[PDB]
């Protein structure tokens, strides 16, 4: 499981995708996840949320047409979500955030 | 069967709004009381099926500057996407 920020973010960069550990929103659920429950590590061992589209809407990560944001969950292991996020555009800029979207840090 | 009740004219303010939503919803206690952060803890926190009750709501779009209306914005996407919720604009 690689699911810290660094590696995370070289991961990204290297591989132009996440780690293995991570998986969408929609395919959790289908695994069985119900975020209310807490029991994504139940049903999902090792896993975490990633991968996901991020909007953007407040404009606060650097916008340009063309580029897409997608999100994924940094230490992760069990129970409810935290509110560490990696952020990674289309072209390889990468965020992260450890107030629940309220500040960015660019990392990369 | 969460329910959630706003009364938009006891909105003062775009984080009045977020405080509401953050008991009303049982949020994170982290909840970063922004649209990313609201986002987020409807498609992958809360509980449903969800019923958000919104009262007076162009009050509360006159006290938060259009504000609400973003914040009514992620309500309906993630309802778009999936998410069971019934929103009552009274």
């Amino acid at each position: 499981v690689i699911n810290t920020f660094d590696g995370v973010a070289d991961y990204l960069q290297t591989y132009h995708k996440l780690p293995d550990n991570y998986i969408t929103k929609s395919e959790a659920q289908a695994l069985g996840w119900v975020a209310s429950k807490g029991n994504l590590a139940d049903v999902a061992p090792g896993k975490s949320i990633g991968g996901d589209i991020f909007s953007n809407r407040e404009g606060k990560l650097p916008g340009k047409s063309g580029r897409t944001w997608r999100e994924a969950d940094i230490n992760y292991t069990s129970g409810f979500r935290n509110s560490d996020r990696i952020l990674y555009s289309s072209d390889w800029l990468i965020y992260k955030t450890t107030d629940h979207y309220q500040t960015f840090t660019k990392i990369r | 069967m969460k329910k959630a009740v706003i009364n938009g004219e006891q909105i003062r303010s775009i984080s009045d709004l977020h405080q509401t939503l953050k008991k009303e919803l049982a949020l994170p206690e982290y909840y970063g009381e922004n649209l990313a952060a609201l986002w987020d803890a409807l498609t992958g926190w809360v509980e449903y099926p969800l019923v958000l009750e919104w009262r007076q709501f162009e009050q509360s779009k006159q006290l938060t500057e259009n504000g609400a209306e973003s914040v009514l914005q992620v309500f309906r996407e993630a309802k778009a996407e999936g998410a069971d919720i019934t929103i009552i604009l009274s």
